[PDB]
RNA sequence: AGCUCGUGUCGUGAGAUGUUGGGUUAAGUCCCGCAACGAGCGCAACCCUUGUCUCAUGUUGCCAGCACGUUAUGGUGGGGACUCGUGAGAGACUGCCGGGGUCAACUCGGAGGAAGGUGGGGAUGACGUCAAGUCAUCAUGCCCCUUAUGUCCAGGGCUUCACACAUGCUACAAUGGCCGGUACAAAGGGCUGCGAUGCCGUGAGGUGGAGCGAAUCCUUUCAAAGCCGGUCUCAGUUCGGAUCGGGGUCUGCAACUCGACCCCGUGAAGUCGGAGUCGCUAGUAAUCGCAGAUCAGCAACGCUGCGGUGAAUACGUUCCCG
């Protein structure tokens, strides 16, 4: 069987992809119960929407840390690296949209004597 | 006079070493105070004989002590009078036995403390300490296994009131690079009108010791 | 990107029930910090009142509205010589439709009706119309530009 | 989740308390986890050193205490007792989540 | 603040309004802080050694 | 290549250094190159490549004429300050 | 990002060169030059965290393939091919090509690539100005007190108040309030401390123990924003919660002056705010909570770290300040 892995902020996900049909069984919970506010269901269903095998390809993922839009995120990168292992011929339909690579963004080291990353404490001129 | 951290204070955990490490579970406070008390004992005597590091170790409910003397025969002179009379000395301060074992150095030009105490000593000599930091650094840099040195008096020197901190320095001594393995050594002077600081840096090497 | 360069648009993926950049650039303005789903929510309902009320496309609705209340002239302030002048200079498509998204969500939240939900249809309504504080405020900043025209020839 | 959300004093002695957990438990022959990356945090001391006033030079100078982790499933009472037995180190602070 | 006056301050006191610091490493009944139970002197004294648990200063 | 900025101000290390590669060119006549130290010989040749490539006025004039042709003022600031300090005759 | 130094060169001398003119960046980083030659404090790198892969090993994590199980949980055997919290190695070095640039540094685009042109973020604070902060961390030259200004004790004060300034929380309402049902995050406080099931309680909590120098135990087999249903009908109100009265609780001998928390009633200002002004360039602002430093007991809404969901702008340096 093939497996890969995906990686975010503070999450990772392992996935294997094998035919079926379209499905999302999360750790103990379905895609509905999994992804509640209804844009996660699209960012992971756009890497299966540039290429319509949504209902082709089933999903079976294992997923720890972050939180919706983290998990989703991971999972997207999971199903784009299983594409790419799989059809390499649809990787530039996937590449095309901005996924097959981890986005850099995540969260920085926040500095001291401030109150968030990024933030001077606000100060009154005198 | 400057806002640089102490080398040895910020690697001490990297490249350099410690010279308190123990670990005890609420005991540590009277580690701690045991060794001060120590220290403060033969604060006098080692620095009269010359000390370059004091390492303390604890045991179960004994001690290891391990002094770096640079001329040994005053605070070693004779066996019954000297070493047994500040180790009986420590015994009775403190609550329990001292086996005092004294590690001598390889050489007392290449340790940043004894050069310290040294012109320091000849500070207080009533002599020019810039003759004084010269002849030391000519000592430091002798190839004493070393690549540069910096020698800093500041205070009121030559026992004047203006606040002179005479830097002087002399090869590579780099305080940003983190693979130094320099040296540091920090010493207060006491003469007739007050007090003086003396901040030396000896960079040994290029070192790793990883 | 300030005193740099340009920054690169985001490659982001047209809307699945509605696929229109335009509609997803109005909806991430509209988002309160962080409202994802609700401003989404929102937006839906808003384009379902508008749609029950004319009979058309939403999003042929809205695009039309934005080109309506499109500002063709958005008036600026340079000095020059040592002395502030209110040139008008050429906006960009971008900038327009950016600026134009602002001016609706602000008299949107500024409307006083029910729920945000009807504000926002009531003010896709009045800007495809042609009578709203959006097209008032856009005939505003025309006539500002077109008074302030008499000083446009730096192009700076 | 399980194992663990501990803390340390010393980069130094909590490596080489993994070190040797791994090592003991190795010698025992029973078996190794996955490792996984995670960072570690800067603990919350900003203490003055007189109350006068020195409210200039004041915050504070972090106290580093690198932390790491090493997760373990399908319990063995020979491995917690191996685990159990004794703990070299001993200045590491586990605290069990 | 000698060892007779520790002994009998820590533990059970002869009337319990006798609940003052009683530092164990100085000794002195007062001058003391109980957020650390250590008078200043040790206290920055450990501080800077790197042993009390989590004390410093400036770093801005 | 470089031009020295002190042929006409501090002609004496200048001539000094002319006398001193005339002198070396002039014994290269006799033959004399494998009677020297090997790194003595490199030396030599590298500071005779040098002086080569950076010297092309001194060794045909010898009598100080008046009149120069500067280019690039701009970066030629020193020369053209020089000029103007030695003599009113520059074509820049 | 500048500060400099040994020699040399010119001036009687203070002093001039090195640091003056260009290419380019964050650099006084490099080179062409340049009577200068080299070096130091500098910058970068060396160090820490994250991003991809590989080896030594598959732990009270995972269970894919096999099975044993009943729900409050991989709970129990067997399983490395799966995210390599311990060590190392590979991967960014403008590595290659083109437009370039003085065919010298250096700039843009492209191929592979996770990051392409100090990758994202920090530690790293030079000579020195503010005669900068500290003699209450400690030492400290000099003066002063000593039957005192040393020391303890009981009470009070630092928490007072007809006002002003500074920083944060509560909000001012429908992207809302209340009730019922629901999912993932990292970070641990624990030995005279944490403390799950139960008894009874509107609720702090009275009973208490399986379990802990470290995954059997609370902080849950992890929360809030987040999703579904009912209701309020857009108002000084089911928004907001303060003062005040009655019924109590956690600590310690002692809580109006002397903390916090719960139940009932009481229901004030606040309708997004003028003159002025602050913080923010991508996981940033915004918004939400979690945890900790010390305490037997808290003024903790503060200070530090954490992550949940997570936006719009970037003509340009004419212009306010450095
Ligand atoms: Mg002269
Ligand atoms: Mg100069
Ligand atoms: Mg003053
Ligand atoms: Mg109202």
């Amino acid at each position: 069987p093939i497996q890969t892995v995906g990686r975010r902020k503070e999450a990772v996900v392992r996935v294997r992809l094998v035919p079926g049909t379209g499905q999302f069984n999360l750790d103990g919970r379905t895609l509905e119960n999994y992804f509640p506010n209804k844009v996660h269901q699209q960012l992971i269903k756009a890497p299966l929407v540039t290429v319509d095998r949504v209902d082709q390809f089933d999903i079976y993922a294992h997923l720890d840390g972050g939180g919706p839009s983290g998990q989703a995120g991971a999972l997207r990168l999971a199903i784009a690296r299983a594409l790419i292992l799989v059809q390499p011929e649809d990787r530039p339909a996937l590449k095309k949209a901005g996924f097959l690579t981890r986005d850099p963004r995540a969260i920085e080291r926040k500095k001291y004597g401030l109150k968030k990353a990024r933030k001077a404490p606000q100060y009154s001129k005198r | 006079m400057g806002q640089k951290i102490n080398p040895h204070g910020f690697r001490l955990g990297i490249t350099t070493e410690w010279k308190s490490r123990w670990y005890a579970d609420k005991q540590y406070k009277d580690y701690v105070k045991e060794d001060v008390a120590i220290r403060k004992l033969l604060a006098t005597g080692l620095e009269r004989a010359g000390i370059a590091d004091v390492e303390i170790e604890r045991t179960r409910d004994r001690v290891r002590v391990d002094i770096h003397t640079a001329r040994p025969g005053i605070v070693i002179g004779r066996r019954g009078t000297e070493a047994d009379r500040i180790r009986a000395d420590l015994e009775k301060l403190t609550g329990k036995q001292v086996q005092l074992n004294i590690l001598e150095v390889k050489n007392p030009e290449s340790q940043a403390q004894l050069v310290a105490q040294g012109v320091a000593e000849q500070l207080s000599n009533r002599v020019a300490f810039r003759r004084a930091m010269r002849k030391a650094i000519q000592s430091a840099m002798r190839q004493p296994n070393v690549k540069g040195i910096r020698v800093q008096c500041s205070g009121r020197l030559g026992g004047a009131e203006m606040s002179r901190s005479e830097f002087y320095r002399e090869g590579r001594v780099p305080l940003h690079t983190l693979r130094a393995d320099i040296d540091y050594g920090l010493y207060e002077a006491k003469t007739t009108f007050g007090r003086i600081g003396v901040k030396v840096w000896i960079y040994k090497g290029d070192i790793v010791g990883g | 990107m300030p005193r740099k360069g340009p920054a690169p648009k985001r490659p982001l993926v047209n809307d699945p029930v509605y696929g229109s950049q335009l509609v997803t650039q109005l909806v991430n303005k509209v988002l309160l910090e962080g409202k994802k789903s609700l401003a989404e929510r929102i937006v839906y309902g808003a384009l379902e009142q508008a749609r029950e009320k004319t009979g058309t496309d939403p999003v042929v609705t809205l695009k039309r509205a934005l080109d309506n209340v499109k500002p063709a002239l958005e008036v600026r302030s340079r000095r020059v010589g040592g002395a502030t002048y209110q040139v008008p200079v050429e906006v960009r498509p971008d900038r327009s439709t950016t600026l134009a998204l602002r001016w609706l969500v602000n008299f949107s939240r500024q409307r006083r009706e029910k729920t945000m939900v009807e504000r926002l249809a009531n003010e896709i309504l009045d800007a495809s119309n042609g009578l709203g504080a959006s097209v008032k405020r856009r005939e505003d900043t025309h006539k500002m530009a077109e008074a302030n025209r008499a000083f446009a020839h730096y192009r700076w | 989740k399980i194992r663990i959300r501990l803390k340390a004093y010393d980069h130094e002695a909590i490596d080489a308390s993994a070190r040797k957990i791994v090592e003991t438990v190795t010698r025992t022959g029973a078996s190794v986890v996955g490792p996984v990356p995670l960072p570690t945090e800067k603990n919350v001391y900003c203490v003055i050193r007189s109350p006068h006033k020195y409210k200039d030079s004041r915050e504070h100078f972090e106290m580093r205490t690198h932390k790491r982790l090493i997760d373990i499933l399908d319990p063995t009472p020979k491995t917690v007792d191996a685990l159990m037995r004794i703990d070299l180190p001993a200045s590491v602070d586990v605290n069990i989540q | 603040a000698k060892k007779a006056l520790v002994h009998k301050a820590n533990k059970k006191p002869k009337f319990a309004v006798r609940a003052y610091t009683r530092c164990n490493k100085c000794g002195r009944p007062h001058s003391v802080y109980r957020k650390f139970g250590l008078c200043r002197i040790c206290l920055r004294e450990m501080a800077h050694a790197g042993e009390l648990p989590g004390v410093q200063k400036s770093s801005w | 290549q470089r031009w020295l900025g002190g042929m006409l101000t501090n002609f004496s290390t200048v001539h000094k250094r002319l006398q001193r590669l005339k002198e070396l060119e002039a014994m290269e006549q006799t033959g004399g190159f494998e009677g020297r130290t090997k790194k003595e010989i490199l030396m030599l040749t590298r500071e005779k490549n040098k002086l080569e490539r950076s010297l092309g006025g001194i060794r045909d004039m010898q009598k100080v004429p008046s009149a120069v042709w500067v280019v690039d003022t701009n970066k030629e600031h020193i020369a053209v300050g020089e000029a103007r300090k030695l003599g009113i005759p520059v074509i820049a």
